[PDB]
RNA sequence: AGGACCGAACCGACUAAUGUUGAAAAAUUAGCGGAUGACUUGUGGCUGGGGGUGAAAGGCCAAUCAAACCGGGAGAUAGCU
RNA sequence: GCUCGCCGGAAGACCAAGGGUUCCUGUCCAACGUUAAUCGGGGCAGGGUGAGUCGACCCCUAAGGCGAGGCCGAAAGGCG
RNA sequence: ACACAGGUGGUCAGGUAGAGAAUACCAAGGCGCUUGAGAGAACUCGGGUGAAGGAACUAGGCAAAAUGGUGCCGUAACUUCGGGAGAAGGCACGCUGAUAUGUAGGUGAGGUCCCUCGCGGAUGGAGCUGAAAUCAGUCGAAGAUACCAGCUGGCUGCAACU
RNA sequence: AAUUCCUUGUCGGGUAAGUUCCGACCUGCACGAAUGGCGUAAUGAUGGCCAGGCUGUCUCCACCCGAGACUCAGUGAAAU
RNA sequence: GCUCAACGGAUAAAAGGUACUCCGGGGAUAACAGGCUGAUACCGCCCAAGAGUUCAUAUCGACGGCGGUGUUUGGCACCUCGAUGUCGGCUCAUCACAUCCUGGGGCUGAAGUAGGUCCCAAGGGUAUGGCUGUUCGCCAUUUAAAGUGGUACGCGAGCUGGGUUUAGAACGUCGUGAGACAGUUCGGUCCCUAUCUGCCGUGGGCGCUGGAGAACUGAGGGGGGCUGCUCCUAGUACGAGAGGACCGGAGUGGACGCAUCACUGGUGUUCGGGUUGUCAUGCCAAUGGCACUGCCCGGUAGCUAAAUGCGGAAGAGAUAAGUGCUGAAAGCAUCUAAGCACGAAACUUGCCCCGAGAUGAGUUCUCCCUGACCCUUUAAGGGUCCUGAAGGAACGUUGAAGACGACGACGUUGAUAGGCCGGGUGUGUAAGCGCAGCGAUGCGUUGAGCUAACCGGUACUAAUGAACCGUGAGGCUUAACCU
């Protein structure tokens, strides 16, 4: 049984979610507000900001580290020069979820995943 | 796996009695656009508690 | 933890290097014997001319099991052979009269006394 | 040199699990046998229902076999439901 | 459009078989499509198949078919 | 009879390993197979791992696990002299440096000689390519590391075998 | 013995134990010499038996990752 | 003239095989299982020649007699042929008692020990292997015990198909042959989503007559009960010796169950590392993808058992067989007729669980509503307005609760999850730099770097102001204190 455990499975195989999760961690940080269901969205969560808190404190190996998590030299570069220093102050939480109803072919019930800033 | 006899429609209403759909109990309003938006939902304008989100 | 169709080590001089169980002593549907079981073996390999041959039937005592005895203080004391001392079916005492390798502490009393004298360390 | 050996194409189909109103009215996945020979294969032509063909199981001859398929005698006959 | 994946002696690139507009260009979503459907190999309409040298006929045959006369069967016909 | 995990003859053949049209990843090229989004029960299909024991399971080692390549030493009864035989069992294998700043070998340009002559014949060795072995040295728990890639032996019944 | 009913015939190895197996006896119900006798190197997706290697076959089943089965959305059968 | 002799006489004339088979029928008619007798089978009784040193009765019982059970072998052909799958294994049982163990009593040709044999007792428990297709059987080996039976000789809409059973093939034997033969080896497709009754779980509506939040009393029900051995008494009694207890006590183990994970381990394709082959990130380094996590080594929390804690009780009541006390019938003996006492794992309790849909619908301490009216339904009736509180449902964050429901915690007064800092834990000196060297590589910063769920923390993100449902003194009769 699933007692005290942690993860979600969603349907894919884990050769599938984690290369599910680099596309979409490489959107997030791209546009800064995604239109995405809800429990990818819910854990995208955890995805995307571990690697903007050890974004925080910059580094050579950081510059690796991260090239590991993402695979692109864009977003490394993005993630360490501006959506780094914008959120230095606080402990966590870049993301915010807001329902947005359901979806048209397939009843998915979406969300849109957003940062904290945009104004 | 094979049924012996052809049953009847109250048995067929009695097995369709839990079928009871309802709908919304009631919607919510905004404070700064003001329609009748889902429970922690946004509009369809892209109204939430105040925000205007896109 | 033996149990029936287990091939064993014998640990004393009586000429048997290798035997197999064939039944557990003392309850019914018994499945596991650790120290202190007297077990019921056949013997499998003699050397050229020992105390006993090939094909007899005495019980035994396992002496020394992989699976390990465990201590009170929850630590537990493993090996790395199933090996046993063998016995005799009249007498409940062995056969043979140097044991080489070690046994245990926990088969000390005064039914088998005689295998913790003979035995170069006492674990 | 081989009616030789291990082995892909190619041909065949030994065992087990799936499935037996399934993807298929006989297949699929992991294993198997032969694999320069009495082999395998594309084209065309030949044989014909008491007759054809058979390295022989009454096998196969248009998803049909101890006598095929279609029309006719024929609305065959039935002490049996 | 750009991240990810799968075949790469195939599920890549062509022809003889067989099918017979399924090909391209506009337009439509009622049935067809195992769902949605603006998309289509679907409905309608319009265009699209250029040879002295490349494939068929063509000169010549192999198996085998027909076969003037001819021989033999009741007619059908059977061989040649 | 289905926009069917079925079947159907010929032509072309890239890289890095590799004996090779096997196999593992790929480029040229093509597709994600016309329903989905979730929760992480019994049970079933397809699979990876397992402490002690190791066929006690059962009609039966059925299934599963295991072996598995190249080189060298070695190899029994039996026999139709071929076979048995890859009998059985073992030993070394990664990378680095030297022998040799790339050797034995393969290929072969200039240079020169006659010339029965042309698309020459020889001496000639530049340059390119490149095994295999021995000796030191080094990392891991493990060097055929992944994919492919024989389980072996002992007496019989039947049939020569393919 | 692929043929043997009384039968698990009788003895010996193999096993702690062996109605099957291998070796002898002959009292062969009812083998037997080209519907063939006995024998035999190699070979068989062949019948029967023991041994080493190997392990969920099992004593005793525990966990894990995937395609279903359970919920919500669209299409929507069949035996009786 | 016709042994037409099958003698009312079908022809002047006639034999077999089908497991390669096909059709119409048939429960008129076989096998499987039922139903009916109960001849055989089994188990209790009656007479009692004898056997047993004496002696029918401790244990056996001749020649004979009568029933029970339905249990083998059989008899009849009723249901069943427009079909109910058959033996044995595997998996799950439940009852019967003619009881294998264990519990209590009487007899003995019973000194003790161990037994013989009937009588009461069915709560609980009941071998792993070799061999054949096999229940059985034989054999090896334990245990307290390896019970006997029905349930379609239980169970193929639950599972093997080896046996007998289809098509092929052969040997013996039979027939001239086609082919047969409880004779034999060899290979031989076991189909199905549950409509209903049933059973284990989880739920919504309504009733419980004012409505809601909880905690409970328990009439009934349901799992539970097992046993070994060693040690004390005591080497006591008994016994010539040899042997060797009753009755009570103390400990430790197996089978079966209940939980939980701290210890020992198992898994741990979400956490570290090594490693091959190949292509890309322009490249060297560095990291990622694919080949069962590519092959492996380790491994947190959770899930798990082989891992370790607990259970089976003790007691009370009336009881079955049996021993009694007092004592007439029958002046005496008499457990019995009056009465009184004992008696075992069976019985009711005692241990524990779901337990007021117990309609015989409960008990029980709490919190909320104390407005106006008109209409014919003349009062338990219909409607317009301020009233809409107790409390629950719905929505979002979710969980050591979970198929979906349901149960539980939190909802800006607040840690319910995800985040984050400090830690822990797992792996094992990351990259980068400088030195050494021909280079693989080591050494220093360095037990460094990364870190899944894990224990104590932080309002940065997500849990919205409300709205929705539930109403306004509770019906009637009869009894009792009181103004
Ligand atoms: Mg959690
Ligand atoms: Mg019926
Ligand atoms: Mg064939
Ligand atoms: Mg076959
Ligand atoms: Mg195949
Ligand atoms: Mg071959
Ligand atoms: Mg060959
Ligand atoms: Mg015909
Ligand atoms: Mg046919
Ligand atoms: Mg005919
Ligand atoms: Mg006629
Ligand atoms: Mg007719
Ligand atoms: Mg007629
Ligand atoms: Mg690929
Ligand atoms: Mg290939
Ligand atoms: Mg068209
Ligand atoms: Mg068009
Ligand atoms: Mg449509
Ligand atoms: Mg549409
Ligand atoms: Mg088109
Ligand atoms: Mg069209
Ligand atoms: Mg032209
Ligand atoms: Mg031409
Ligand atoms: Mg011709
Ligand atoms: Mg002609
Ligand atoms: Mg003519
Ligand atoms: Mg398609
Ligand atoms: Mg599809
Ligand atoms: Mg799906
Ligand atoms: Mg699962
Ligand atoms: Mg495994
Ligand atoms: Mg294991
Ligand atoms: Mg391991
Ligand atoms: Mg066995
Ligand atoms: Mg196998
Ligand atoms: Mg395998
Ligand atoms: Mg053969
Ligand atoms: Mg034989
Ligand atoms: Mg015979
Ligand atoms: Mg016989
Ligand atoms: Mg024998
Ligand atoms: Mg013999
Ligand atoms: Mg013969
Ligand atoms: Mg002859
Ligand atoms: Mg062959
Ligand atoms: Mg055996
Ligand atoms: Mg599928
Ligand atoms: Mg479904
Ligand atoms: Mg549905
Ligand atoms: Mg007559
Ligand atoms: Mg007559
Ligand atoms: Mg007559
Ligand atoms: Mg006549
Ligand atoms: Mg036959
Ligand atoms: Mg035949
Ligand atoms: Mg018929
Ligand atoms: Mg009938
Ligand atoms: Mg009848
Ligand atoms: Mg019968
Ligand atoms: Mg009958
Ligand atoms: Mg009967
Ligand atoms: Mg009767
Ligand atoms: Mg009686
Ligand atoms: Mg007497
Ligand atoms: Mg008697
Ligand atoms: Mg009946
Ligand atoms: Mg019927
Ligand atoms: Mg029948
Ligand atoms: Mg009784
Ligand atoms: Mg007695
Ligand atoms: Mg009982
Ligand atoms: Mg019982
Ligand atoms: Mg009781
Ligand atoms: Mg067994
Ligand atoms: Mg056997
Ligand atoms: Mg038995
Ligand atoms: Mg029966
Ligand atoms: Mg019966
Ligand atoms: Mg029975
Ligand atoms: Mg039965
Ligand atoms: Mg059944
Ligand atoms: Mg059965
Ligand atoms: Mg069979
Ligand atoms: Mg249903
Ligand atoms: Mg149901
Ligand atoms: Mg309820
Ligand atoms: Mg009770
Ligand atoms: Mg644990
Ligand atoms: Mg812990
Ligand atoms: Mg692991
Ligand atoms: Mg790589
Ligand atoms: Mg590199
Ligand atoms: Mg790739
Ligand atoms: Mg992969
Ligand atoms: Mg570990
Ligand atoms: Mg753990
Ligand atoms: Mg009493
Ligand atoms: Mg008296
Ligand atoms: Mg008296
Ligand atoms: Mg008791
Ligand atoms: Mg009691
Ligand atoms: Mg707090
Ligand atoms: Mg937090
Ligand atoms: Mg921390
Ligand atoms: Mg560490
Ligand atoms: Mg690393
Ligand atoms: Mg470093
Ligand atoms: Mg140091
Ligand atoms: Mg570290
Ligand atoms: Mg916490």
């Amino acid at each position: 049984m699933r007692h005290r455990k942690s993860g979600r499975q969603l349907n894919r195989n884990s050769s599938h979610r984690q290369a599910m999760f680099r596309n979409m961690a490489g959107s997030l940080v791209r546009h800064e507000i995604i239109k995405t269901t809800l429990p990818k969205a819910k854990e995208l969560r955890r995805v995307v900001e571990p690697l903007i808190t050890l974004a925080k404190t910059d580094s050579v190996a950081n510059r690796r580290l991260a090239f590991a998590r993402t695979r692109d030299n864009e977003i490394v570069a993005k993630l360490f020069n501006e959506l780094g220093p914008r959120f230095a102050s606080r402990a966590g939480g870049y993301t915010r979820i807001l329902k947005c109803g359901f979806r048209a072919g397939d009843n998915a019930p979406m969300a849109y995943i957003e940062l904290v800033d945009r104004s | 796996a094979v049924q012996q006899n052809k049953p009847t429609r109250s048995k067929r209403g009695m097995r369709r009695s839990h079928d009871a759909l309802t709908a919304v109990t009631s919607l919510s309003v905004d404070k700064t656009s003001g329609e009748k938006h889902l429970r922690h939902h946004i509009t369809a304008d892209g109204y939430y508690r105040g925000r205007k989100v896109i | 933890m033996i149990q029936e169709q287990t091939m064993l080590n014998v640990a004393d001089n009586s000429g048997a290097r290798r035997v197999m169980c064939i039944k557990v002593l003392g309850g019914s549907h018994r499945r596991y014997a650790g120290v202190g079981d007297i077990i019921k073996i056949t013997i499998k390999e003699a050397i050229p001319r020992g105390k006993v041959k090939k094909g007899d039937v005495l019980k035994a005592v396992v002496v020394r099991t992989k699976k390990g005895v465990r201590r009170p203080d929850g630590s537990v004391i493993r090996f790395d052979g199933n090996a046993c001392v063998l016995l005799n079916n009249n007498s409940e005492q062995p056969i043979g009269t140097r044991i080489f390798g070690p046994v245990t502490r926990e088969l000390r009393s005064e039914k088998f006394m005689k295998i913790i004298s003979l035995a170069p360390e006492v674990l």
